């Protein structure tokens, strides 16, 4: 729990977050942060090793 | 012997059942639905238990 580096949602959190729909569209991420902001599960990136 | 490799791992605990479990889960990846086998490398060998 110690090594979790936030984030812009969690830097987000009691204001405003303000992003490109270009840019979540052209890095794939739309879906990802979608399901994030509908459901509110958030998951931080995590290496495959 | 290996005692973390004959230990039952606790799943689920039971509740008073009203109401009975409801699992509402977005994603539908093998990991989150199935669960996912967390590895235990000693000296660089891979072994789960």
């Amino acid at each position: 729990v110690s090594l979790i580096r936030p984030g812009a949602v969690h830097r987000a959190q009691g204001g405003y977050l303000i992003l490109d729909a270009l840019s979540l569209k052209r890095e794939g991420t739309w879906e990802a942060f979608k399901r994030a902001l509908r459901n509110g599960q958030v998951e931080p990136v995590t290496e495959p090793q | 012997l290996d005692p973390a490799q004959w230990r039952p791992n606790l799943l689920t605990s039971s509740s008073s059942g009203t109401p009975p479990p409801i699992v509402y889960e977005p994603y539908a990846t093998a990991p989150r639905l199935f669960g996912r086998l967390d590895y235990l490398v000693d000296r660089g060998v891979w072994s789960t238990n």
